RNA sequence: AAGCUCGUAUCAGUUUUAUGAGGUAAAGCGAAUGAUUAGAGGUUCCGGGGUCGAAAUGACCUUGACCUAUUCUCAAACUUU
RNA sequence: GUGAUUUCUGCCCAGUGCUCUGAAUGUCAAAGUGAAGAAAUUCAACCAAGCGCGGGUAAACGGCGGGAGUAACUAUGACU
RNA sequence: UUGACAUUGUGAAGAGACAUAGAGGGUGUAGAAUAAGUGGGAGCUUCGGCGCCAGUGAAAUACCACUACCUUUAUAGUUUC
RNA sequence: GAAGACAUUGUCAGGUGGGGAGUUUGGCUGGGGCGGCACAUCUGUUAAACGAUAACGCAGAUGUCCUAAGGGGGGCUCAUGGAGAACAGAAAUCUCCAGUAGAACAAAAGGGUAAAAGCCCCCUUGAUUUUGAUUUUCAGUGUGAAUACAAACCAUGAAAGU
C-alpha cells in the first residue's frame, strides 16, 4: 500500500522508511551520510565533518585511510571519548593521538 | 589574427560574444565544421546521489550523419519496423562477436537484457551501457526514436569542475541557433540538488576547436 | 478694520410633481471563515507494535483512521450583492 | 573582605571576570612589497596586538534534595 | 599596550617560503606500461611517424586548459628573524 | 660599578577603561513596578518534540484564476425528486414526465436573463498599434479602471449586426 506502491514503483523515500530487504536491494542497487549512518552497506557509503560522520575494523581501516590521508577534528574526537563501548572509544581516541598536550591534559 | 579578435580578462554579453552565434564565421578559416565548446564552472562534490540523469531537448539538429542500433523482440520489433537502420533480432546478437562493428549507439530496453549482458562485455567502450544514468531500459522507443533522430545532447556524468557538453556547429541560421542553447542551461539549472555548495552558474565559456576562448557570468 | 466692480439686482425654517444614490430586513455553505454534532456492531501473511512454534503464507487478541446501516443541516450582526 | 579564643566549605570549574613563560596564520589597518595604468580612485596575499579555544581561581561574585551510565546525530531524563 | 619609516652607522652576516618562462617523478589490483576525479575523440606541420593497431577491459596512450607540486638552481634585490 | 647603535618624546586603523565631562527619561496593567519583543499567507521544513509560535528568508506554485472559461453564428435546454429496465442494489448507462431558477454565467459571494447574456462541438487572433473626448477621486490631477464616435488594419454570419 504505502511502502507496497512504495517498493512498487521500486531515495529519501528509503531514508523516511527505515526512518535488508528492499533495503539492501536498493543497496547494491549527506542525507545518505545520516542514512548510512542509522545502519554494512552504510558502511560503503560511508567509505565513499562527515569523519564526524562515521564516528568495524573497517571503520579503522577507512580510518588509517584518511589517517595517513591528512597525514578541529581531533577536538571532536577528544570530547567523544571524554563523553565496553566506553573502553572501545577511548583506546580509539588513545590510538588516534598516538598515531600531545590535551593528550596528557 | 585570431588573438587580438577576442577577450580573456573581459566580460561579454551573450548579444556580444559567441555563444552559439557566428562571431568566429571569419576566424575559423578551415571549412571543416566545429563543435561548440560550451564551457561552465559548477563546484560540486563527489557524491553519486549528486548528479544530473535528465535529457535535454535541443529542436534544431547538428547538420551530422549517425546511425543507431535498434533491437527489440517479443512484438515491439514490429512498432520499430518503419523508423529503424537496421533489424537486429535475438539470434543477430552474435554477428557483432566477430569482426564487423558498424554500430555505434546501439539502443534497447529493460526486457531484453538477460542476453544483452553477453554483448556488453565488447560494448563497454563508448559510454552507451543500459542502466539508470542514460535513458534506454525502457520498453517504450516509439515516440522517443524519433525524438533521437533530431540530434539530443548526450549529458554524460561529469565532476571536474569544468563543465562542457555539446550544441552544436554554429553555422546554419542566425536567429534559428538563439533557441537552442537556451535549453542547455534551463535544464541544467532545473536539477538543482540543495547538497550542492554555493551556486551553480559561475562562469561562463564559450569556444569553437581552434580559437581562443571568451568568459561570461 | 481698510477697497474695487453693478443692478430688476442675491430667493424661501410653511404646500404639489418622484427620476438617482445606499447595505439595516430575506437566503445559501452543494469550492471561503465558526460551536462542518453525538455512538454501536466487523475485517488482521504485509498500515504501524507484543506473547507462544529452531521453521514453512500454522493459528489466535488488544490499542488508532474507513465502508454499510442513523440523527442535525450549520447563530441576523465574516464578506459581497 | 573577614573582625577575641573554641567553632570557622561535604562535593563541583560548563556560564559572567582576572591571570596567561599553554595554544599563532581563521580574521588582521596604514607604511613597505606585488598587477593593470602617460594618471587618480579601487586594489589580492604577508605581519603585530585584540577577539576565538583551554587550564587555574568561587574565604572574589553563583550554584548548593549533588555528581554518572543508558537504540535521537544535538532536543525528553523514566528506571537502576 | 602593539607595529613600519625616520632619529641612527656599517654589510665579512648560520638556516627557509615568493613576485615571468623551459626538463626531471604522477608507479593501487589486472593489462610487460606513467589508464592521476572530470572534459575533449576528426586533429596540428600533410611526402612520411601516432589517427581506432592485436591480448584484457567500468576508464586506453600527440593535441590551447580549472592541478593537489616529494626534492634544487635562478638577473638588478628582499618588511620582520 | 648596569647596559647599548639598547631605552625614553611627537603626528600614525582598531581593541583594554564611566577616574571625569557632556548628552539621554511622550503616553502603554486607574502612577510606576522580570527578561525577551517570535501580530497577518494551505501542508512539511524554517521552529530546541503531546501548546503556542512571526519574519517582503530557502526549495515548486503563490501579491488567487486564464495561452480560449475571450468575441461571434448555429444547434441543444441544466441540478435535485418521482415513475422504469438485459447485464445492474438506495449511487453508474438509456428513456419519459412534472418544474418561473436554491443554478450556470473568470477569484471568495449575492439579484439578474430562457426560440439565454451561459455550457459543448465546429469556425479563430480586435486581449496588440496611431490620432480625440467623457465619468468616479482631482486643482477640468499621478496611477489604475469603466462607458461612448470617426479615420487604417481583421475574424464570424444567409441577410440585418457586435
Amino acid at each position: 500500500s504505502t511502502q507496497a506502491v512504495c517498493f512498487n514503483l521500486l531515495i529519501w523515500a528509503t531514508k523516511l522508511t527505515r526512518e535488508t530487504v528492499e533495503i539492501m536491494t536498493q543497496a547494491a542497487l549527506k542525507i545518505v551520510m545520516s542514512g548510512v549512518m542509522f545502519f554494512e552497506n552504510s558502511e560503503d557509503e560511508d567509505g565513499f565533518k562527515m569523519q564526524v560522520n562515521k564516528k568495524g575494523k573497517k571503520l579503522e581501516n577507512a580510518i588509517k585511510t584518511v589517517k595517513k590521508k591528512k597525514k578541529q577534528g581531533f577536538a571532536e574526537k577528544l570530547f567523544k571519548e571524554h563523553l565496553k563501548f566506553d573502553m572501545e572509544q577511548k583506546i580509539s581516541l588513545m590510538q588516534l593521538l598516538s598515531r600531545k598536550l590535551i593528550v596528557l591534559g | 589574427m585570431s588573438k587580438i579578435t577576442s577577450s580573456q580578462v573581459r566580460e561579454h554579453v551573450k548579444e556580444l560574444l559567441k555563444y552559439s552565434n557566428e562571431t568566429k564565421k571569419r576566424n575559423f578559416l578551415e571549412t571543416v565544421e566545429l563543435q561548440v565548446g560550451l564551457k561552465n564552472y559548477d563546484p560540486q562534490r563527489d557524491k553519486r546521489f549528486s548528479g544530473s540523469l535528465k535529457l535535454p531537448n535541443c529542436p534544431r539538429p547538428n547538420m551530422s550523419i549517425c546511425i543507431f542500433g535498434d533491437a527489440f523482440d517479443v512484438d515491439r520489433a514490429k512498432s520499430c519496423g518503419v523508423d529503424a537502420m537496421s533489424v537486429d533480432d535475438l539470434k543477430k546478437l552474435n554477428k557483432n562477436k566477430k569482426l564487423i562493428k558498424k554500430l555505434s549507439k546501439k539502443y534497447n530496453a529493460f526486457i531484453a537484457s538477460e542476453v544483452l549482458i553477453k554483448q556488453v562485455p565488447r560494448l563497454l567502450g563508448p559510454q552507451l551501457s543500459k542502466a539508470g544514468k542514460f535513458p534506454t531500459p525502457v520498453s517504450h522507443n516509439d515516440d522517443l526514436y524519433g525524438k533521437v533522430t533530431d540530434v539530443r545532447s548526450t549529458i554524460k556524468f561529469q565532476l571536474k569542475k569544468v563543465l562542457c557538453l555539446a550544441v552544436a556547429v554554429g553555422n546554419v541560421e542566425m536567429e534559428e541557433d538563439v533557441l537552442v542553447n537556451q535549453i542547455l542551461m534551463s535544464v541544467n539549472f532545473f536539477v538543482s540538488l540543495l547538497k550542492k555548495n554555493w551556486q551553480n552558474v559561475g562562469s561562463l565559456v564559450v569556444k569553437s576547436s581552434m580559437g581562443p576562448a571568451f568568459r561570461l557570468y
